[PDB]
């Protein structure tokens, strides 16, 4: 399957999970 | 869902399909884009085109004058005959000194005749156009004899 | 010089202190002429120096050289530029001539007398002296008539002007049968300014142009003699303000209209402004694009005749509201366009698909392709392109420059007419400075509401 | 209505040459409606109303039917010029009207007029 | 003849009728409070508290009443959805009726104060002219204000005597009015820390009381009194306008950015929540957990609460609305009926495709399906002459897990594209747009409307402060 | 904070208009203005670049493992073109229509082969090359030029380069960039 981030990001690139820890 | 159909149109390029693209290549010199240089380079091609114009002026045009098709007759002039003046000039340029000068003189006398005939078509004078066309034919034949 | 304390005009209105100074006014006008002639010569030589034979004049942003080329100088079959020395001669002549005019103006502005009436009565003139004013107009009217006839002479003698519609190809042609029929010559004047009629901008034959200059040339010379031997009639004196500013306002208004007409001529006319030297006209560029694709698609294997577009009004060809067959697309607005490269394919009823199917000459294509690319669309930084285009092409149609510049010039000069005319009328009445503060007319008028 | 006789194959006598002709869609697939929805190029859905983007509006949205219809035409030669090889006569045809890409039903349009041709 | 924009200046020097005119305004406000509440109660449906919450029903005053405790109603129904066993005098209807009766009482009081405006109390004893000791008036009012603030935070909010305040879980899936305990710590300043309300109101309250005593005891400085025109009623008006407009901005921001004082299950979800995928991440999180436990996709998605899924919907986003799109959220999208279930879009290759959600800033967003990597693998092409990601050529099939379409698979291009368009709007829920005849356009939540109205009032009141303040400073010039 | 002096009165770095690029067994001079793209239009996409503005002007380098050790093994160039027709794209539109001028019934897109060639690199490997112009009923960009070249690398992998240019830009200079990159493409 895909990680929550591997799912939240493609659905919403500005999701906190995808927009955080990116460093 | 259907695959986009494909057609072998490679023959279009043979029938001057790149003329528009070449004319739109600003990188090419203006003469190259206009084809002036190409024609001046191809003597045989220029000479051929000249004979094509001769046929149009001789074995043609008179038809419209007979049926008073002025629009077609005036459009008969120019069109393919449009390059005739440029063609005659380069052929005369092939000559030298007196030969070139004499040839250019014949070219001028013919150019004047074609304008007289055109004005006759403009005034829609069939009688004047008829006689004027005969004069133009003689002029062209004289220039052709020199340029060719 | 002069000071406001003795003239009542501030430095920003100093030239207005020369209204009654005939001698100084002469120097000012003569000097300004030097400036005009100077630019004509200087810019011409600049263009000649910056000219390249590998590109068309329009691509080189040249405006003066096209004028000389149209007069039939250093041009050859197809509009090809044979030599440029004739253009160099023009620049040199104007530049040196400007020196003579400059010296005369400086002299008539420094050493020359502030007034001439006291010494040279002939030159001496006083605004309001209608007789003298009309005589001065006459002299200049004759001069303009001679100038028009000089052009007519160049057309039928001393070579000929370039004819873009010349038979068997476009090249210089000596006009031999200039139109003298008044109906044809004056027909343009009574033509509607709307589409189709195009008023005088419709002139497409050099015969009418030269013939029209023949008419204007004679009338101007005759009119000059008339004004030289006649004085304004009572009706005129009772319906005109006789003052220097009033006379200037009349000229400002007229020249302003002429500016607008020149803008339209450069934007629409292709005969007086050969597309070979001035580039294609807006309508010409659009029609050229339709022709370019029509030809390409037809060669690929498309029936342009039965090619229904998305709206169903014909993708390549359609019918004008009048009925004439015209190119399809938004170019339908330019259906009244006429160019030497498209006429041969046309016929009594709009375009002739027969010619479009066969008889299409290669030049008819090459020319259209070149015009399509060099359309009048451009930017202030000279970034050639319809719009929303990357900075790659450096070209702005010379037609665009002339059309935009002369339009703006015409607008300002019209505003100048309103300013000078109104002030002249107010001056005559006496209320130019302001209200009397004791004879306020409103205070004597009805209380209205 | 798109007056047309595309693909007419009349096969009657010298007069009354009955035949059928194609009646292509007044508008092409590319043609976009005010909403932007179209055949080959279009939204296909009521983007304006997101909640009602897809519903009974289907008749107008995602339809844009561009199927061509058929019409009947009859031609008759009134006169023939043998020397000039020219023929002229009257024509009568009933064709369907625009269907707004299927949005509206077509309507019969009876077009009568004169026809001229040169047999060369 | 006072100009129309100067008619109410007649009571500027009439303290007796100033109370009357103020009593009127208070009565009008009290009347609207109970009136609007009565109207909302008459037009409120408590049948479905999940897919038909108050904010979806467009209720505005009901949320505030519920926020402080009011939950039951004489209609035998609770805002929770259960039957109101004993709504009591403080039923939604009761509190409304109370405000209406208060309005009436205030009206009669206003009449008396207007008639009997000449009270010796207003007169100053030294001169006999009507004079108000603004310095002390503020002090006494401040002291009383502090008392109420401390009492509300230490009793009504704390719960010791007051009913309590509405507190909900971070995902507003479960919440109600429960007594809170003052944080009295750094966390107390966290806007999402309910305890802060009690601690702040208690702290601010006690200080206010002390500050009130100071203004009552200590007199104003001579330099300050004149410098601040402490003898002018317009002076307090200008400064008071500055305070109200300042609070309005703070109150609005609290509603827009969200806080423990603005429950998402009472005012609707915040726009930022969707922008950061707050509820979406939770749904996927628990789903992954259930899958990790070993449950099927259907089981995990079936576990997802419809309320949580309902929050994950662009429609509930407050920013997704129009200025003139009047009406309840239910109107314009229909009344939520149920959840179709999670839609799983997969290409023929078997790769799971994710439909890019519509950004709030976009009224219309193109449908795009991307892989976990984030590479577009499918979409609905505007031009279909030669597509390279067409749902058809990509062969995308949508399978719904949980909800109404649980176990339902769709391969029809049209059907898949339809669900794809809904997916981009978040969770796919069934909506009845017939009962209210919805127009099909999204509306703003009461949260967004409140923020817009109060921000507007605040910006305008800024001009009010400058105007009245300028008049006080330039009273001599404005005198006339 | 490297103390690099400004190039005041200096010399331009690169004015060739092409930036040399190196990939896995393939090398070519990408147009300088063109920017990297992140859209895998087809399977096996290795390099994908697009013009700064018009995305129609794009370049894709597809590498697919193929048993055949020679592009000739695939068969005649015409046969290979048929197998690589997927690049031209597919008409999703299925509506029956006959109101599209210059297009066959129910066809809203037409691709026309205008040139075919088999150039060989110094290494010796040949290159099946094809030039086609795809037209659409909408006629966007006045047609899309398609330059497709293919060859098998020593890694027994088929490398295909497809450059697409909107006719509008094609006759406005974009052709020079496309041709340069297409000729620059070399597989080892
Ligand atoms: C401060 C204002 C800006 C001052 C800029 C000074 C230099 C300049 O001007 O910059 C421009 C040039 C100097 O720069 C050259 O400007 C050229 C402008 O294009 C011209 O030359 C091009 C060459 O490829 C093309 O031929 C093109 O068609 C042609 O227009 C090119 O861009 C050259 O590359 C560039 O070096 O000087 C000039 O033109 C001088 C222009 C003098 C006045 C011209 C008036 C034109 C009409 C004005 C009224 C109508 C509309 C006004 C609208 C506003
Ligand atoms: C006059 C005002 C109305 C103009 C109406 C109009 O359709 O305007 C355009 C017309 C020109 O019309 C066009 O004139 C064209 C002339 O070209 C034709 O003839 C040419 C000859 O070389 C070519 O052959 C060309 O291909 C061919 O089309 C054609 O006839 C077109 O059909 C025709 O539409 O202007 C004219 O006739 C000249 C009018 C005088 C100049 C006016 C300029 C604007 C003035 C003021 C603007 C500001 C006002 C402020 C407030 C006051
Ligand atoms: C409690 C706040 C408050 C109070 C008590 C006052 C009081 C006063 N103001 Mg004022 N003002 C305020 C806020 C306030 N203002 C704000 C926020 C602004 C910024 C927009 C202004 C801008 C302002 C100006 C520009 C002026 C005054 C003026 C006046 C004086 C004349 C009143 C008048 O014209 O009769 C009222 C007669 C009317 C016809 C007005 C009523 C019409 C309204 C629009 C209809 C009611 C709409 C609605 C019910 C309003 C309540 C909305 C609320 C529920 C949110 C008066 C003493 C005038 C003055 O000269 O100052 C001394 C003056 O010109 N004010
Ligand atoms: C086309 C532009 C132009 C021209 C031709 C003139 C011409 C004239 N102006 Mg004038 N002026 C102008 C623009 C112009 N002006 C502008 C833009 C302003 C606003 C700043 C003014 C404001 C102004 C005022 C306030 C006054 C004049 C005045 C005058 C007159 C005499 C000048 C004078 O008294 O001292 C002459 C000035 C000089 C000797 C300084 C140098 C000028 C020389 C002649 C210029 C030569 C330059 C050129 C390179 C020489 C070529 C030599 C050759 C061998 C190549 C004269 C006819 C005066 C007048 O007569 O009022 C009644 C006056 O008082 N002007
Ligand atoms: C050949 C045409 C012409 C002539 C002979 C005059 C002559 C005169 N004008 Mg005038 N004017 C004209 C055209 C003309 N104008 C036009 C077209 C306009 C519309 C814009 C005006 C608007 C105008 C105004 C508003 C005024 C005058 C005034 C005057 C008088 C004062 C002279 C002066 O200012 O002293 C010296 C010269 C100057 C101070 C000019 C300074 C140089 C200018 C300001 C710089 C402009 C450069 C320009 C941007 C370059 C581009 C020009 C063009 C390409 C757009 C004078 C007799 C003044 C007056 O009182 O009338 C009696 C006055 O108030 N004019
Ligand atoms: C509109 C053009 C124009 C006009 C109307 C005049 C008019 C006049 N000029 Mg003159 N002049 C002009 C252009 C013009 N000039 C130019 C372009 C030059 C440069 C060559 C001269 C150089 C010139 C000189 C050197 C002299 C005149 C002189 C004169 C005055 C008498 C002429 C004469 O021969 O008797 C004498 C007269 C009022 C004479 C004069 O005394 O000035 C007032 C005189 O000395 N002009
Ligand atoms: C241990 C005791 C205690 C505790 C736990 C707290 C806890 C808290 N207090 Mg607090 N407080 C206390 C004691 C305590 N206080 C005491 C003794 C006082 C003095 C009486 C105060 C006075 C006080 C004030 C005045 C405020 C708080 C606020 C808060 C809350 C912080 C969230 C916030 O800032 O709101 C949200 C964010 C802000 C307020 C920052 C924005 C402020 C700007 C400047 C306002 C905009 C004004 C301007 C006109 C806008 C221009 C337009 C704009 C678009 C730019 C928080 C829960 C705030 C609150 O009430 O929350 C709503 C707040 O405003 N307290
Ligand atoms: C006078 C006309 C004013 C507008 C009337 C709208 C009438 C209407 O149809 O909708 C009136 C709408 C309700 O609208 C109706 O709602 C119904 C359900 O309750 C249904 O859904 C109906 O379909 C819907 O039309 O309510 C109102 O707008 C009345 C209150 C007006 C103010 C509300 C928002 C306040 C925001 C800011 C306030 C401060 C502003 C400061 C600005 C500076
Ligand atoms: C009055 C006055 C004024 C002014 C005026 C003017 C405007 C003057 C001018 C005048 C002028 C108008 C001048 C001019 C001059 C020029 C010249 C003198 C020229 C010369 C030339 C030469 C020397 C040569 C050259 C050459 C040739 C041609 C060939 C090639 C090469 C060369 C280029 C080298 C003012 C405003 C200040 C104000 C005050 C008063
Ligand atoms: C060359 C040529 C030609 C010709 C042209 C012409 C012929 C022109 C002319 C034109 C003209 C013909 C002009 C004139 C003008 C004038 C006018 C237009 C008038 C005006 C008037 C006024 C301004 C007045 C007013 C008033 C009144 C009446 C009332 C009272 C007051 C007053 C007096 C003010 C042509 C075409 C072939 C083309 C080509 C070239
Ligand atoms: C007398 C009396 C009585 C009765 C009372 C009552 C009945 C009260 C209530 C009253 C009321 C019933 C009040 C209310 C009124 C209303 C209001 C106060 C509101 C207004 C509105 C507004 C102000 C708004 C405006 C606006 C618009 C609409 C648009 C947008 C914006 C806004 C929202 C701003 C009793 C039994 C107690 C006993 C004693 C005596």
């Amino acid at each position: 399957v895909t990680l929550a981030l591997d799912k939240d990001d493609p659905a919403k690139e500005d999701s906190v999970k995808g927009l955080r820890k990116d460093i | 869902l259907t695959p986009v159909d494909l057609f072998d149109d490679r023959s279009v390029r043979d029938r001057g399909f790149d003329l528009i693209y070449e004319a739109r290549d600003l990188d090419l010199p203006q003469n190259v884009r206009e084809g002036f240089t190409q024609a001046r380079a191809s003597l045989d091609e220029t000479k051929k085109r000249v004979k094509e114009s001769e046929a149009r002026i001789d074995a043609d045009l008179d038809v419209f004058i007979q049926k008073s098709y002025w629009t077609e007759a005036r459009e008969q002039l120019r069109r393919q005959v449009g390059t005739l003046r440029f063609d005659l000039n380069t052929l005369a340029s092939t000559k030298e000194k007196e030969a070139k000068k004499a040839a250019l003189g014949l070219r001028k006398e013919f150019i004047q005749a074609v304008e007289d005939l055109d004005f006759a078509l403009r005034e829609k004078d069939q009688a004047s156009a008829a006689k004027k066309l005969e004069i133009t034919k003689a002029k062209l034949d004289s220039v052709l004899a020199a340029v060719l | 010089g002069r000071d406001q304390e003795t003239t009542g005009f501030a430095w920003w209105s100093g030239n207005a202190r020369l209204i009654n100074l005939s001698g100084k006014l002469l120097g000012a006008h003569v000097a300004h002429a030097g400036l005009i002639v100077f630019w004509a010569g200087a810019m011409n030589l600049f263009e000649v120096s910056h000219f390249v034979p590998e590109k068309p004049m329009y691509e080189q942003g040249l405006i003066l050289l096209p004028h000389i080329a149209t007069l039939g100088y250093g041009v050859g079959p197809g509009g090809e530029i044979i030599d440029t020395f004739p253009y160099f001669v023009s620049g040199v002549l104007h530049l040196i001539s400007s020196a003579v005019l400059g010296f005369g103006g400086v002299y008539h502005s420094l050493i020359g007398p502030e007034t001439l009436e006291e010494s040279y009565p002939f030159f001496g003139y006083v605004w309001k002296d209608k007789n003298k004013m009309t005589n001065i107009l006459g002299y200049h009217l004759i001069m303009l008539g001679l100038g028009a006839w000089l052009l007519v002479w160049k057309a039928m003698y001393f070579g000929g002007v370039y004819d873009t519609w010349a038979p068997g190809g476009g090249d210089v042609r000596v006009i031999t049968n200039p139109t003298t029929n008044a109906a044809v010559i004056f027909g343009y004047l009574v033509k509607s300014p709307f589409g189709g009629d195009g008023w005088i901008c419709s002139v497409d034959n050099m015969e009418d142009i030269i013939g029209g200059h023949i008419w204007i040339g004679t009338l101007e010379i005759l009119g000059g003699i008339w004004h030289i031997y006649t004085t304004p009639w009572p009706w005129a004196r009772r319906a005109f303000v006789w003052s220097g500013e009033a006379y200037l306002s009349y000229s400002l208004g007229a020249i302003g209209v002429m500016g607008f007409i020149a803008c339209c001529m450069s934007w629409f006319n292709n005969t007086a402004y050969p597309s070979e030297f001035y580039g294609p006209t807006g309508p010409e560029a659009s029609q050229s694009q339709a022709f370019t694709f029509l030809v390409r698609d037809q060669r690929l294997g498309a029936n342009v005749a039965s090619a229904q577009g998305p709206t169903g009004l014909g993708k390549y060809l359609m019918r004008s509201p009048t009925g004439e067959i015209i190119f399809g697309g938004e170019t339908m607005r330019f259906w009244d366009f006429r160019g030497p490269w498209l006429e041969p394919l046309r016929g009594p009823n709009g375009l002739d698909l027969n010619k479009l199917k066969n008889d299409i000459q290669p030049w008819q294509e090459r020319r259209a392709a070149e015009y399509m690319t060099h359309a009048p669309l451009g930017s202030l930084n000279s970034v050639g392109g319809v719009a929303t285009e990357i900075n790659a092409v450096n070209f702005v149609s010379p037609r665009s420059w002339l059309a935009c510049s002369h339009f703006c010039l015409g607008f300002f000069f019209f505003i100048g007419h309103l300013w000078h005319a109104g002030r002249a009328r107010a001056a005559a009445a006496g209320f130019e400075k302001g209200i009397d503060r004791f004879d306020e007319p409103v205070l004597s008028m009805r209380p209205l509401d | 209505f798109l007056f047309t006789i595309k693909q007419f194959d009349g096969k009657g006598t010298l007069d009354g040459i009955k035949g059928d002709f194609l009646v292509p869609s007044y508008r092409g697939s590319s043609f976009l409606d005010p909403k932007g929805r179209g055949g080959s190029t279009g939204y296909d859905n009521a983007v304006a109303l997101p909640a009602r983007a897809d519903a009974e509006e289907l008749l107008k949205e995602n339809v844009k039917i561009t199927k061509a219809l058929k019409g009947s035409a009859v031609f008759s030669v009134a006169k023939v010029d043998p020397v000039t090889g020219e023929i002229a006569g009257v024509f009568e045809s009933i064709q369907p009207s625009d269907t707004d890409l299927g949005a509206k039903p077509p309507k019969d349009i009876k077009v009568t007029g004169l026809w001229y041709a040169q047999l060369k | 003849g006072l100009p129309w924009y100067r008619v109410h200046t007649v009571v500027i020097n009439d303290p007796g009728r100033l109370i009357s005119v103020h009593l009127m305004h208070t009565a009008l406000v009290s009347g609207w409070a109970g009136s609007m509440a009565l109207f909302e109660i008459s037009v409120f449906d408590p049948s479905d508290p999940v897919l038909n919450p108050m904010w979806r029903q467009g209720m505005f005053v009901l949320p505030f009443m519920t926020r402080l405790g009011i939950t039951q109603s004489w209609g035998g129904w609770t805002i929770s959805g259960e039957t109101a066993t004993n709504p009591g005098i403080w039923s939604y209807e009761g509190v409304a009726a109370a405000h209406i009766i208060l309005s009436g009482a205030l009206f009669l009081a206003s009449v008396w104060h207007w008639t009997y405006w000449d009270l010796e109390l207003f007169r100053d004893p030294r001169t006999g002219k009507t004079a108000l000791d603004l310095p002390k008036i503020f002090g006494i009012h401040l002291f009383l204000s502090g008392l109420l603030c401390f009492g509300f935070g230490a009793f009504h909010v704390t719960g010791v005597f007051g009913p309590g305040i509405w507190v909900s879980d971070p995902y507003g899936l479960t919440g109600r009015v429960q007594p809170v305990a003052p944080s009295w710590g750094a966390d107390g300043f966290d806007p999402y820390n309910p305890g802060g309300i009690a601690s702040h109101h208690i702290a601010a309250g006690i200080l206010g009381v002390l500050a009130g005593l100071f203004h009552l005891c200590v007199r104003p400085s001579i330099r300050l009194y004149f410098g601040l025109s402490m003898g002018s009623i317009e002076t307090v008006l200008s400064s008071s306008i500055a305070a109200v407009f300042w609070a309005a901005f703070v109150v609005a921001g609290t509603m827009w950015y969200g806080s423990a004082a603005t429950p998402i299950e009472l005012f609707g979800p915040t726009r930022y929540q969707w922008d950061q995928g707050f509820f979406q991440q939770e749904i996927q999180k628990r789903v992954q957990a259930s899958l990790a436990e070993g449950a099927s996709l259907s089981d995990a998605w079936s576990r997802i609460p419809e309320k949580l899924a309902f929050y994950d919907y662009i429609g509930n986003n407050p920013a997704k609305g129009g200025l003139f799109r009047t009406g309840a959220m239910n109107s314009g999208d229909g009344i939520a009926v149920g959840w179709l279930g999670h839609a799983s879009f997969k290409d023929q290759e078997g790769r799971e495709l994710f439909v890019r959600r519509m950004p709030t800033f976009f009224e219309t967003f193109p449908v795009l399906l991307l892989d976990k990597d984030g590479i577009v693998r499918a979409d609905v092409p505007f031009r279909k002459a030669e597509s390279k990601y067409s749902i058809e050529q990509v062969g995308v099939s949508v399978t719904f897990y949980g909800g109404e379409l649980d176990g339902l698979t769709f391969t029809d291009p049209a059907t898949v594209k339809k669900y794809a368009r809904k997916a981009q709007l978040g969770e796919i829920f069934e909506f009845d747009r017939s009962t209210l005849q919805s127009d099909g356009v999204f509306r703003s939540s009461p949260r967004g409307w409140f923020t817009f109205g109060h921000v507007c009032f605040a910006l305008l009141f800024f001009f009010g402060h400058i105007w009245h303040g300028a008049r006080t400073i330039f009273r001599d010039v404005f005198a006339g | 904070a490297y103390g690099d002096s400004a190039n005041v009165f200096g010399k331009v770095t690169n004015k060739s208009g092409f930036v040399p690029y190196a990939g896995d067994g393939f090398a070519l001079l990408l147009p300088a203005k063109w920017n990297p793209s992140k859209e895998n239009d087809f399977p096996g996409v290795i390099l994908r670049y697009e013009d700064n503005f018009d995305a129609v002007n794009n370049l894709v380098v597809i590498a697919q493992d193929t048993d055949k050790k020679a592009i000739a093994d695939f068969g005649s160039q015409d046969k290979f073109l048929e197998s690589v027709s997927y690049l031209l794209g597919k008409q999703a539109y299925s509506g029956e229509t006959q109101s599209e001028g210059g297009f066959a019934p129910n066809r809203v897109s037409a691709a026309s082969l205008l040139d075919v060639s088999t150039t060989t690199d110094k290494k010796g490997k040949t290159y099946y090359k094809y030039e086609l112009l795809v037209r659409s009923a909408d006629g966007d960009e006045g047609g899309r030029h398609q330059l497709i070249g293919a060859t098998v690398g020593s890694d027994n992998k088929l490398y295909i380069i497809k450059i697409q240019i909107g006719d509008k830009r094609w006759f406005k200079g974009a052709k020079k960039e496309a041709m340069g990159a297409f000729d620059s493409f070399t597989v080892v």
